[PDB]
């Protein structure tokens, strides 16, 4: 919500991390919060990150974190995989849910048929 | 009296005169029939 809108910086790369603070290998940091960018903001942010994001490795996070848990949170741990090998055995690459093409229907389907004259209504 | 065969009707029969009435309705305002014609342009078939 406040990586792209609202400003609000996120914090993608590399870059050794901690600034009066560390700032473990995630994110955001606020926008007055200074420290710089070297990761950006909107969506490219989430865009660069997907795709540099290990697929398999989180079958291994993951599947480590279901045997020694505690059941509270480690309850949405499993359910990380149901995307995550959804991704996976599926043959279908994430990135591109962040749009470099967005589209357009064809006409004959959002018509712009002639009302009772020249004003038309248009779909 | 049955009008077709001479013979009466076999059972008094309950007759008179009762008020009746027409209503809103009448098939000359329903009833039809389309083995094709108008075809929308909208959603892409027959309407008006």
């Amino acid at each position: 919500q406040v990586l792209y809108f609202n400003k609000y910086i996120v914090l993608d790369p590399k870059g050794a991390v901690l600034d009066g603070v560390p700032v473990e290998k995630r994110q955001l940091l606020t926008d007055e919060e200074y420290g710089g960018i070297d990761a950006r903001m909107g969506a490219e942010a989430i865009q660069e990150l997907l795709k540099e994001l290990d697929l398999e490795k989180l079958e291994r996070e993951l599947l480590e974190e279901m045997k020694h848990p505690s059941r509270a949170r480690r309850a949405k741990a499993r359910k990380r995989l149901e995307v995550v090998r959804a991704f996976l055995d599926s043959g279908n690459r994430p990135e591109w849910m962040i749009l470099e093409a967005v589209p357009v229907l064809p006409p004959d389907l959002r018509p712009m048929v002639q009302v009772d004259g020249g004003r038309f209504a248009t779909s | 009296y049955d009008g077709r065969t001479g013979e009466p009707f076999e059972g008094p029969i309950v007759v008179g005169q009762m008020f009746i009435m027409k209503l809103y309705h009448m098939v000359e305002d329903k009833m039809h029939a389309r083995s094709t014609g108008p075809y929308s342009l909208i959603t892409q078939q027959p309407l008006g």
